[PDB]
DNA sequence: GATCGATCGATCGATC
DNA sequence: GATCGATCGATCGATC
């Protein structure tokens, strides 16, 4: 089962969404692509050894999304990002149910489209968000508040 | 006419909810337990119609959501799967409230479920098939009912009573019950006629549920609402498949002997 | 001629599917249950021919796949192994649909199986040898039939009825049955002659299934289709191995005494 | 029948001692507390999923020992422990008849109070000690040597 | 007319309950024992009509069930099988109240039966064929009548009196009795005429139960209600099978000589 | 989870 | 009319 990426979707979110569509573990996707543990590293936003051309093309062969498009699920060259905290604009999620790579940019604190501060934890119960690959439903894993409803609590 | 026949068979395949006195007593009792946060346990036979009635009590209080605050869900209905652990149960609780889970330990799931459970102002925790979950989870549901003040209704077959009996606290805390009746009597005949009018939705051929039909259906269903539904739907579909406009005697005889 | 002899023995070793009234009744009943999503349980004796008939009902609806969407499989046929757990059963369901599994917990397998089961638009869940799987899995199959609206047919020997009887819900929900007949009578003689014409595929030597042959085969098979197949194939192979063009009386006597 | 914890008593030892005072199985205590199989997991020192606040408060409600005190029957945060081998200071047991959670700390090999190596099996017959929840009497289950007498064989 | 003949033979095959003075005395006595929770033992001959009268006393108090509470069953009627053990008896008690059993020890069955017996507010425990159950179960029924305060009626043939006589407590505790009469006399003639009017349900041919017919039926039945029913039904069916509209003398002679 | 584990429960039948 | 002795057969129940 193939999936079309959402605009701005992060690599972690896309990988997990592909895995859920195919009932794959991270190790299973890694074996399908021939790169093993690299998949789980990318899902946790760990890129000490940045994604190589061969690794991106290996994943591209499985998910049928070109390496160039996969690179747009990561920050451009020179744009610093953070693996933690995982962040969210609930108003964006209501429009398109994905984590955006921009929300991990170190320079980003406000959603430009919605002119709201982005969230660094659930505004109802304060639970931090899991890595985007594990965003199985669109709700806080603790209190079960929908990400879309968190828009109403954004400042 | 073929399109009409397909519509008829599709409608007959789909089940409906006829509101009768059994479900009326049930949601009256449920409202009474809800207004006092009294945790009870509705029990009954199998294939008798408890799940549908609890479902109706769930949809009647359809959560009304504020513009920018979590939707307030007064009644929570869950049917945990076989050997449901505590993590699985908490996942289900926070999933029904539309809060997708985050990967973590059992403590993390418990904390998130508690947070979202107080956030939405839940009044009822309806655990259908409450004979499936492990006894290491009954402590968790006990803690929920103890601290969060949510009336929990444990729904299941009579085996649920045996499951809770071997435990100590869950039996004492959950003691109020509402056994589902067999429905046999004149109320059963009223049920047959009401079903004929509503669920069958066939042209009026004056079947009227005659004495012979009542005897056949009594011998067939043995009082079960589910068996009555299955037999009626099977007879209607078999009559409509063979071109018969109404339901004849041969089809009831065939479905009755096929069952017993 | 030796190559022809090898071809004959290879063909006789391989079994075929002669369509007779037993399987005709069976897939008629299966189509009737499929059009209404009615979950039943076909039961019968051992070595009588239920597996082959369910197999035929499986191949007749060979899934037709779209150019770029999952193949739509209307009938799912499974034969779970001895003491089949829930994880094993889910693995089998998603494997038949040609979705290779991913390592994970039982919940992950359940979620993936549910996803692929709604994705392919399955109509039937044929669980042959349904007396093998554990009773902690009958809750899972109950949930499948309850929520996904898939008519489940539990196939197995009469021991399956005893296995489900000790349970509460699976017995009530799965009550419609189709017992496989013994076939003894003139229809049995028709079966012998039809088998001689088709399956044996030998030159016409006017055996015609005479009265003595009918008596021998009645004493041998006791009505079983499987025993009839085994005896006929053994006699044909023994006649072809010793140079006999047709099947003599001595070979039937030998195979009959070797059985009883 | 309620019991006061001993200072330093491990959660496994305390749970079993409470059960013996009330003729309860582990499953029975779990049902009384509403948490089922979790009790037996803790008795065998299995906490991959660490005790949650709700689980500790559920047990606290039955045994009438606050969750904070129950947490002191487990190692503090950051202190690694082992489920195996179960260990014993016999000189300590002679003074207070309980298993101490400190004896399962990975860093602990000597009793500070008694300046003796702690025991990882009976020093008389070499039988390993059962999980502390099953320490019904104060003696080796095999040779029946009292735990208090094992102090004389400690090195 | 052939359909009418089939209806007549089917009706004649089925037995009915004509209320006569024997059953009137019986349920009057049963009501008297019920209002005081007095455990007695109704005794009588074989094929005399005690089971039907106890059955009538059972159906007259058809349990009226509340909307959400167990149905209150005032009269419990049981007919335990041959060599009925305590587990079997408890199973039957809780099965009549429509509480399906759960697998367990004899103590578990006893506890569940006691629970459901106090739950439904039972007033009567009618043990028909009380000469079948083992004497290790009479202690259990004694305990039931002692602690739960339920008037137990032990019904059976005169062999039941011998069975209880060899025991010590069951004989003293269950001493009140109501022997069933032979019915011979003018009341017997009234019985014949009343049976002719109601049960035979034949067109009025002025048979009127003449003196010869009364003599034949007296020689045949020897006072038994069951023999009277069997002879009347056999004569009616034999007359209707041979085309005779009414019942002739030859058929009574044939059935009488066939009996004796 | 089978696997014993008595066990007692008739029973019956001759027979003296 | 006791009486004595063999016999086999379900059967629930603990138990490791
Ligand atoms: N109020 C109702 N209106 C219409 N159908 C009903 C109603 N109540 C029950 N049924 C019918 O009962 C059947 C299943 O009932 P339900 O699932 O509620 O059973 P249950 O009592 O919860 O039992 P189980 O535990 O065995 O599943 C279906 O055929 C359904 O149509
Ligand atoms: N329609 C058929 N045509 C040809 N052979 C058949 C047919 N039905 C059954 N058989 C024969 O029956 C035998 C096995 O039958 P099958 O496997 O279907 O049995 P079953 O009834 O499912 O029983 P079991 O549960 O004991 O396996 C084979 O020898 C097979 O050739
Ligand atoms: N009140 C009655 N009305 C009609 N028929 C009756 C009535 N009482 C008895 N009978 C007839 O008596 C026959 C059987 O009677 P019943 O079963 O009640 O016997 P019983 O006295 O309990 O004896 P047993 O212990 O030998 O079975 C049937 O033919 C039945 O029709
Ligand atoms: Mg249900
Ligand atoms: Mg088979
Ligand atoms: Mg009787
Ligand atoms: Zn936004
Ligand atoms: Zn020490």
């Amino acid at each position: 089962f193939l999936i079309k990426p959402y605009e701005g979707e992060s690599l972690s979110h896309f990988l997990g969404r592909f895995r859920r569509a195919n009932h794959l573990s991270a190790s299973g996707l890694g074996t399908l692509a021939g790169i093993g543990a690299i998949v789980a590293r990318w899902e946790r936003f760990h890129f000490n050894p940045r994604p190589s051309q061969q690794e991106l093309e290996a994943i591209a062969s499985v998910v049928e999304v070109d390496a160039q498009r996969l690179a747009q699920m990561l920050p451009p060259a020179g744009v610093g990002m953070q693996h933690e905290p995982i962040r969210l604009c609930g108003a964006c999620y209501a429009e398109s149910p994905c984590h955006r790579i921009e929300w991990q940019y170190k320079s980003v604190w406000k959603c430009d489209r919605h002119q709201l501060k982005i969230l660094a934890k659930c505004p109802n119960c304060q639970a931090p968000f899991k890595m985007p690959a594990l965003w199985e439903d669109g709700c806080c894993h603790r209190c079960r508040m929908p990400f879309a409803e968190m828009a109403k609590l954004q400042k | 006419d073929d399109e009409w026949l397909q519509a008829e068979i599709a409608r007959l395949k789909g089940k409906s909810i006829v509101p009768l006195q059994q479900v009326k007593t049930l949601h009256d009792w449920l409202d009474g337990k809800r207004k006092a946060r009294k945790s009870c346990r509705v029990v009954g036979e199998s294939r008798t119609g408890k799940t549908v009635a609890c479902d109706a009590y769930r949809y009647r209080h359809k959560p009304q959501q504020e513009a920018g605050r979590p939707p307030t869900v007064p009644v929570v209905y869950i049917r945990p799967h076989q050997k449901c652990g505590p993590k699985d149960l908490f996942k289900k609780i926070t999933e029904y409230l539309k809060y997708r889970v985050t990967k973590g330990t059992v403590s993390d799931f418990r904390d998130r479920t508690i947070e979202v459970l107080k956030g939405c102002g839940v009044e009822m925790l309806i655990i259908d098939e409450a004979d499936r979950l492990k006894p290491e989870t009954f402590a968790d549901v006990r803690d929920i009912a103890e601290d969060l003040g949510i009336a929990v209704v444990l729904v299941g077959t009579d085996r649920l009573d045996a499951v809770i009996k071997r435990d100590e606290q869950v039996l004492e805390r959950f003691r109020a019950h509402l056994r589902f009746g067999k429905l046999s009597g004149e109320d059963f005949k009223n049920t047959v006629e009401m079903w004929e009018q509503m669920v069958l939705k066939l042209p009026v051929s004056s079947n009227l549920k005659s004495k012979e039909m009542l005897r056949i259906l009594t011998s067939a269903t043995e009082g079960y609402i589910g068996r009555l539904d299955e037999i009626l739907r099977e007879a209607a579909i078999r009559s409509l498949s063979r071109g018969l406009k109404k339901i004849d005697k041969a089809v009831l005889q065939e479905v009755a002997k096929e069952y017993k």
